């Protein structure tokens, strides 16, 4: 989510990927959990018979045999952690969500409530526009010629910056605004 | 003040004045479609003795 | 009927002698005024007619179709007062001038005792629109659509004329009285049937018929806010007046003749329904919509019997009424995005609730909930039209899932879902745009309460 | 306007149909005519052309 | 008003496999030559008021004393009252 | 809900906790800063069976993006504080 | 009530039995509807007084208006257009009144169908004939028309029909 | 415990204004209509049917029953 996501996947991320997904779908079909750590105990020593393979043909063909008898075997209903892009309540606190630039909208009576909030928002916002000129600057030095090839931001660099484009990751509404 | 938001208001008074207009105009309208007042077959009326015509 | 002319007449000096900063205030006041008095043709009787004098006439058809009018204008100005902030104050009054211009037509054409009358008022009625869209729209496609609405619409109207005069040639009259009361039937001979043609072809291009309806999307879509609601609600009517007028001439041929028409129509619903399904633009899904409503008119006043006649009274009046706020409501959204890309703003729940709860009864009445007028209009036309033939009830269902398949899949992608990020210039709604929405839509869910007052002269 | 047309007086003529139906309806009841008819003018007064066929 | 009362964890050295359907687990696996790291992760779900369980039929039967008890005593009661 | 509003003392306390019972590391030299490749030697099978106890005792879904590079407890403990928001 | 005319709107003479309590113990129905008159039904009731004695001290009256009988389409020259108008006029008056007339035999039957409960299919075989022979001559009137009616097409059909019935007749008696 | 946090939402001002405006001006007319109205209804009252008099003809406002339509 958070990290930059790179140009391919190497065999042992894609081999760790299908450790952790088998585990998962185990889990799905052993319910109890006396089941699930003698069944989980097995699956990792199975992984572990070709741990130390030098033949990157032979690993191909691994983890290829694996992962169509995962598929076969994939519990089509798994289980899912609510929140999660599956979950029964992935999205559902999306609605509540307020961008912050709403607040400059509000009547004079209603930033009357809530001056101190508003008084720090006000801070904010200066320290956003002297940072932004920083950064456009930072970031174009920064950059390599011909344009990004990673979508990777470099951190600050000196005393008074902050990290380049900042605002919309720091400011975000809340996992649970309301 | 008067004399002064007359000039600024006087547009205002048009409209209501085309109504009263429009009304009179249907009514001189109206009396020339008289030739059969007082004569249809369903209502062939006998005069009030203080009447002139059934309708205007 | 001159109480209610000449005040929509004064209204232009009116506009032209007033203030540079009291044009809106003053016309819509007295537009509004206009409105109430007009509101007074409503009390029409179960007997002939309100037979002013030799010129105008009025009918219970004709009445609501008046007051829809009258009541549009106020409407209309409030829109376009927004987008002509920029702009001079000759240009402004110009304008309103086109807009009363309109309505003073309208009005003329839909009381009109003369055939000959009403067809030059139904034509002298697409000169303010034509400058409207070709004027104020801003796309540069608005020239190009203002051909097609000319030409079509054109195309159509010259036969007509012809037919017209040639029977006064024979008949001896054009006024509508005599020729109901001194009606003949048509006898199946080719003359006959391109004398019927030719009074038919011109009210049904202005439908539009469903094979006749490219105009439309262009002149809809690159019209302004006024010109827009001005089309959707009251224009397109007329075709739907004209037909129910003239078909008393054109018995028993209707009975063969209405067969391609029929099908066009019952096929085209379907075809526009489908259409309205995908489409990128909320203006060009709206209009697509409107072509589906008149189909299913076009096919009620095809059928010629009393439910149908009533249905399509009152599914006319409905419809005017739901595509001027639909209309509106894409507009408020358009002066904010700039953009009129219906997938580009989304999550506008969040940001305008309130705007969202007339964006959810627009669709409701759009989607034709009882015991809204659009649904009793719906289902007048719909029983009339199992009675005519029982396998029509396939079609006319499978138009109604579909319309309510579009009509929440415009409501759920605009409003629902996540709000655009870089999308932060959405400013709080204005009470314009508020008072717009409720004008619109409590004239509709009152009429439900007097159904009556919209189900024409056969009820 | 919406209470103006909530009380617009009857010029459609519903009670006075209504009534003119009660009356009638209660006059055939009372004398045994079969209420409507089928014919919706008298067959005397229509002169029907002789066929000879 | 919240839950605010500074919840301590309890100790870790608590869990034990020993006593558990965890520890045939270790058993079972140390016959082929493996061993469960994660097992003490789950001992707490066999340690105190879940560790004794009930049965599907005796779940069902969960108030079938004292119910029946009423029982007997109310059929007595009418049986006592109605030979009168 | 009625759920405590967690802080970041819970979380490293509950991280640590799951991991002495990781029975292929010592408690005794476990440390909040302490390398899960290098100062415990454990291998990348570990590292990710770690995060999924992690996932599992606190209810949420690390991605594997994010889950693969995450070596110390302390920065797990980051991580977890950023997806919940912990301030204190 | 005296509202309306009885003979028009008939009811049977309303036979309900008499309360048999074959216990002692209290209904609750009783009582709870004592309750209900003294807590609703008298003030509703003295409301009502009031209203009605202001209502007395201003009376005054509407009338119901009388129509006069005018020549048919029948007796109008096929050209003479002020005979047609009268005519017209005269035939839209009365298919109103037929359709009131069918309106008041559907409300008898419906509210017989209510009233005999299980039974209606049996007790209710009059209002369904009344039905039936007023639905046939109001069909046998109007039932084509279409829209665009009028009295000059109700005679057409008129005379199309009796020139089938005079045909069937002749072949009946020449048969 | 004082963990009263802002709650960012869009301005309800206008909105509640312009509802405000709208039940004020539709009240500013409805209420003196229904007051009004029911006025008539229990003082006025409604005419009551009767058979014309001979030799009276009536206006035509005589043959209806509210008095408002009258
Ligand atoms: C059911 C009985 C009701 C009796 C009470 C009287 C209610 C009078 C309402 C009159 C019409 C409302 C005006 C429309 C604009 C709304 C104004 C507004 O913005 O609200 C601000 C106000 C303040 O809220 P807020 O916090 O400031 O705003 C936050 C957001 O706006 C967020 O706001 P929100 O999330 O709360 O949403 C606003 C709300 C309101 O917005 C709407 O959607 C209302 C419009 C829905 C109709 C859509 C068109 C379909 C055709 C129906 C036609 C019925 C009209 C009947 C005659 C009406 C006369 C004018 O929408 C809904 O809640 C969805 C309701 C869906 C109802 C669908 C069922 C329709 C048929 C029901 C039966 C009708 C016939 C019965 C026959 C048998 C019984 C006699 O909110 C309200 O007051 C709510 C309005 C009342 C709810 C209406 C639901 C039922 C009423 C139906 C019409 C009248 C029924 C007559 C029968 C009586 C017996
Ligand atoms: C310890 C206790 C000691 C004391 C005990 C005694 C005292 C207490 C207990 C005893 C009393 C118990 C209760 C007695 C009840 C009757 C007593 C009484 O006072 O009777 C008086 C009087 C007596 O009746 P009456 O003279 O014997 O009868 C003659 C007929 O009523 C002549 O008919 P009409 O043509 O006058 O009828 C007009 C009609 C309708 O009025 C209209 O047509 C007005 C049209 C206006 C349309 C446009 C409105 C404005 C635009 C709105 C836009 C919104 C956005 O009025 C109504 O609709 C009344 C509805 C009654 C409903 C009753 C329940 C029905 C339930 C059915 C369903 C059940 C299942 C659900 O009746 C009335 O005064 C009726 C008043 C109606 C007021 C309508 C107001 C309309 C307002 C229009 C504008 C609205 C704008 C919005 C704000 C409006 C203001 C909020
Ligand atoms: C915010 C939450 C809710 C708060 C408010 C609570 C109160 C809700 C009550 C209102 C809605 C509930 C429905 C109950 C209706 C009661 C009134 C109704 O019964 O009166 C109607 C009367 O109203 C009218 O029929 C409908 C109004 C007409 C609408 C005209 C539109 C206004 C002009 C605007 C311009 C036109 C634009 C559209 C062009 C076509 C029908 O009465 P009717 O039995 O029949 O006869 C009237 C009385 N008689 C017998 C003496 C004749
Ligand atoms: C494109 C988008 C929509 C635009 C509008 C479309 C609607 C227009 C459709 C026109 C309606 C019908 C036109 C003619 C109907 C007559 C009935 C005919 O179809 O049936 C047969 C007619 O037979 C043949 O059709 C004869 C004519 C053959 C030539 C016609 C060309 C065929 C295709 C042309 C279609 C192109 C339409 C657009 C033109 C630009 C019956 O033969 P018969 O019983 O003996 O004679 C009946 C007529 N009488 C009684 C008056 C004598
Ligand atoms: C949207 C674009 C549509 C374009 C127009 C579509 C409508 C076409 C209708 C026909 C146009 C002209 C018809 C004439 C107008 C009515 C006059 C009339 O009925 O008189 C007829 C005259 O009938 C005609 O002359 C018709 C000739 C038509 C010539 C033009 C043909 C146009 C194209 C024909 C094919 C398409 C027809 C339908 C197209 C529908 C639109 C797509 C009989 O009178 P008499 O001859 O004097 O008496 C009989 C004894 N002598
Ligand atoms: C129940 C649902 C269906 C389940 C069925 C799925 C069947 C899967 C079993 C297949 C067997 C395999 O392992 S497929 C064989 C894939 N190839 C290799 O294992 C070669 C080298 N191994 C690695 O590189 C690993 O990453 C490793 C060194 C272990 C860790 O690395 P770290 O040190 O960087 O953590």
């Amino acid at each position: 989510a958070f990290s930059a996501p790179a140009a391919y996947l190497t065999h042992q991320q894609k081999v760790l990927r299908l450790y952790k997904r088998a585990l998962r779908h185990l889990e799905s079909w052993c319910v109890h959990r006396d089941k699930y750590r003698y069944f989980a105990c097995l699956m990792r020593a199975r992984f572990d018979e070709h741990k130390n393979e030098k033949d990157m043909v032979k690993a191909t063909q691994l983890l290829r045999q694996a992962e169509e008898e995962f598929w076969y075997g994939q519990h089509p209903q798994p289980y899912i952690f609510p929140e999660s892009p599956g979950g029964t309540s992935y999205e559902r606190y999306e609605c509540y969500k307020v961008p912050e630039w709403c607040l400059d909208d509000w009547h004079p009576s209603e930033k009357a409530m809530y001056p101190d909030y508003f008084a720090k928002r006000e801070q904010w916002k200066r320290l956003r526009r002297e940072s932004w000129e920083r950064e456009v600057k930072q970031l174009q030095e920064e950059t390599p010629p011909g344009g990004p090839r990673t979508e990777a931001l470099p951190p600050a660099r000196k005393e008074g910056d902050l990290p380049p484009l900042w605002w919309h990751i720091v400011t975000r509404p809340r996992e649970r605004p309301m | 003040n008067v004399l002064q938001i007359v000039r600024d208001h006087w547009v205002h008074i048009l409209v209501p004045v085309g109504f009263v207009f429009g009304c009179y105009l249907d009514r001189r309208s109206d009396e020339k479609l008289t030739a059969f007042r007082n004569k249809s077959l369903l209502f062939k009326r006998e005069l009030r003795p203080n009447e002139e015509v059934t309708w205007k | 009927m001159l109480k209610i002319i000449i005040p929509t007449t004064m209204l232009l000096p009116m506009t032209w002698m007033s203030k540079h900063n009291m044009i809106w205030i003053n016309a819509t006041v007295h537009s509004l005024l206009i409105s109430l008095i007009s509101l007074s043709l409503l009390n029409q009787l179960g007997e002939n007619s309100l037979n002013f004098s030799l010129t105008f006439f009025s009918d219970s058809l004709s009445a609501p179709l008046l007051v829809l009018t009258t009541w549009l204008l106020p409407l209309m100005l409030m829109a376009s007062q927004s987008h002509l902030s920029k702009e001079t104050t000759t240009r402004k009054k110009l304008y309103i001038t086109m807009l009363i211009l309109l309505q003073l037509f309208l009005i003329m054409t839909f009381t009109a005792t003369e055939l000959i009358l009403f067809y030059i008022l139904f034509e002298a009625t697409l000169v303010p629109t034509l400058i409207i869209i070709t004027r104020w729209g801003n796309q540069t496609e608005r020239l190009n659509a203002g051909l097609y609405f000319l030409f079509y619409t054109l195309a159509g109207s010259l036969p007509l004329l012809v037919a017209l005069v040639y029977i006064q040639n024979t008949t001896g009259s054009l006024n509508f009285l005599i020729i109901h009361y001194w009606s003949h039937p048509l006898s199946n001979s080719w003359s006959n049937i391109f004398m019927w043609l030719a009074c038919i072809m011109a009210f049904m291009v202005k439908m539009p018929l469903y094979g006749l309806h490219l105009w439309l999307p262009k002149a809809h879509v690159e019209a302004p806010i006024a010109g827009s609601m001005v089309l959707a609600a009251v224009l397109l009517k007329l075709g739907g007046y004209g037909m129910m007028r003239i078909t008393t001439i054109l018995n028993p041929l209707t009975n063969y003749m209405a067969y391609p028409f029929l099908m066009l129509s019952m096929w085209g619903m379907i075809m526009t329904s489908s259409i309205c399904l995908r489409q990128t633009d909320l203006k060009s899904l709206i209009a697509y919509s409107s072509v589906s409503h008149m189909a299913l008119v076009i096919v009620a006043i095809m059928i010629q019997t009393p439910w149908s006649f009533m249905g399509a009274t009152a599914l006319m009046i409905a419809h005017g009424l739901t595509s001027s706020m639909l209309f509106c409501l894409a507009n408020t959204n358009y002066e904010r995005v700039h953009s009129r890309t219906m997938i580009l703003a989304r999550g506008l729940q969040t940001l305008l609730p309130l705007m969202a709860t007339w964006w959810l009864v627009a669709s409701l009445t759009n989607l034709a909930l009882p015991p809204s007028i659009n649904l009793i209009g719906e289902l007048f036309i719909i029983t009339a039209s199992f009675s005519w033939s029982n396998i029509t009830i396939i079609l006319m269902g499978m138009n109604m899932m579909i319309t309510a398949l579009y009509s929440l899949y415009m409501l759920i992608t605009t409003q629902r879902g996540k709000y655009t990020h870089h999308i932060n210039n959405i400013k709080p709604s204005f009470t314009r745009e508020n008072a717009l929405m409720a004008l619109h839509i409590l004239p509709l869910l009152l009429l439900t309460l007097n159904p009556k007052m919209i189900l024409g002269p056969l009820y | 306007g919406s209470t103006f047309v909530a009380y617009l007086p009857d010029y459609r003529m519903q009670e006075w149909a209504r009534r003119e139906a009660e009356r009638l309806v209660k006059y055939r009841e009372a004398n045994g005519l079969p209420l409507m008819e089928s014919n919706c003018f008298d067959p005397n007064k229509i002169q029907l052309p002789e066929d000879e066929d | 008003e919240h839950g605010h009362s500074k919840m301590e964890l309890p100790d870790y050295k608590q869990w034990k496999i020993e006593g558990t359907p965890l520890e045939t687990v270790q058993e079972k696996l140390a016959a082929r030559g493996l061993r469960d790291p994660w097992g003490r992760n789950e001992a707490w779900r066999y340690s105190g008021g879940f560790a004794n369980n009930v049965s599907f039929v005796g779940a069902l039967l969960k108030g079938f004393k004292w119910g029946f008890a009423a029982f007997v005593v109310a059929v007595g009661a009418e049986y006592y009252l109605e030979s009168q | 809900s009625d759920a405590p509003p967690l802080t970041l003392e819970a979380i490293k306390d509950r991280v640590l906790y799951v991991l002495k019972l990781y029975d292929k590391i010592d408690p005794e030299k476990l440390s909040v800063n302490s390398h899960f490749m290098k100062d415990l030697g454990l291998d990348s099978l570990d590292q990710v069976e770690i995060i999924m106890a992690m996932e599992d005792e606190f209810g949420f879904e690390i991605p594997d993006i994010d889950a693969e590079k995450l070596m110390c407890p302390q920065e797990i403990v980051d991580y977890i504080a950023d997806k919940k928001d912990v301030y204190e | 009530p005296d509202s309306w005319d009885k003979d028009v709107y008939p009811e049977p003479p309303r036979r309900t039995p008499a309360p048999a309590p074959q216990t002692s113990l209290p209904n609750p129905v009783t009582y709870l509807t004592k309750i209900f008159d003294l807590l609703v039904d008298r003030p509703v009731t003295l409301a009502r007084e009031f209203i009605e004695q202001q209502h007395a001290k201003n009376r005054y009256y509407y009338y119901h208006r009388e129509f006069r009988r005018v020549p048919d389409i029948t007796e109008c020259e096929e050209k003479d257009i002020l005979c047609m108008f009268e005519a017209e006029m005269q035939w839209r008056r009365d298919y109103k009144v037929d359709q009131e007339i069918v309106n008041i035999i559907q409300e008898r039957l419906k509210a017989c169908q209510q009233r005999e409960g299980e039974s209606y299919r049996q007790n209710c075989a009059k209002e369904l004939e009344q039905f039936t022979q007023v639905s046939k001559a109001f069909q046998d009137r109007y039932s084509d028309l279409g829209a665009h009616y009028s009295a000059r097409k109700c005679l057409a059909k008129q005379k199309q029909r009796m020139l089938a019935e005079r045909k069937a007749a002749k072949e009946a008696a020449a048969a | 415990h004082g963990k009263r946090l802002f709650i960012i939402k869009p301005s309800g001002f206008y909105d509640r204004r312009f509802l405000k405006l709208m039940r004020f001006y539709i009240l500013l007319t409805g209420i003196p209509v229904a007051i009004g109205i029911t006025l008539v209804n229990v003082f006025i009252g409604e005419a009551e049917l009767a058979d014309i008099p001979e030799g009276y003809v009536p206006e035509h406002w005589e043959y209806f029953k509210h008095p408002i339509s009258r």
